């Protein structure tokens, strides 16, 4: 039907600017009066860009954006920091 | 059975929606802004609801 940008706040998308340069990041804000868009990129960096310099916009795929794979990946299986005294391999239950 | 593409899934992400975001920044677009003038109404309620 039709939605406003407030629904797409926090969306990760890529944007090509009038100078044929590309930049992608997760949106944080947009001001109607000045049309000014803040993007918070996953490298812990903030960047404010005024939308008027946008030549074109596109939404990127969710996860696996840089790396290319052909698996469903139902679980993230991540263990960054926070370690316990238990180890798990493949799956806790097999042939169950 | 077997299909041409190994991946099918369902999800929701049409390539045409990306154009709507760039279309909004470029112009209002609205329901009509190109064909000849015609009798139409554009109500704008203060609050929108999906269920009632």
């Amino acid at each position: 039907m039709g939605m406003s940008v407030a629904d797409f706040y926090g969306s990760n998308v890529e944007v090509l600017l009038n100078n044929d340069s590309k930049a992608r990041g997760v949106i944080t804000n947009f001001d109607s009066s000045n049309s000014i868009l803040q993007l918070r990129l996953a490298n812990d960096s903030t960047k404010s860009i005024v939308t008027k310099d946008i030549k074109d916009l596109r939404i990127l795929p969710k996860n696996e954006i840089m790396p290319k794979n052909g698996t469903k990946s139902p679980s993230t299986n991540s263990t960054k920091l926070k370690s316990a005294e238990t180890y798990s391999s493949k799956n806790k239950w097999s042939m169950d | 059975g077997a299909t041409t593409k190994e991946k099918n899934i369902s999800v929701d992400v049409d390539a045409d929606a990306s154009s709507q975001l760039l279309s909004l920044l470029k112009s209002s677009t609205a329901p009509s802004d190109l064909a000849t003038p015609q009798p139409s109404t554009f109500p704008q309620p203060p609050v929108e609801s999906h269920s009632s």
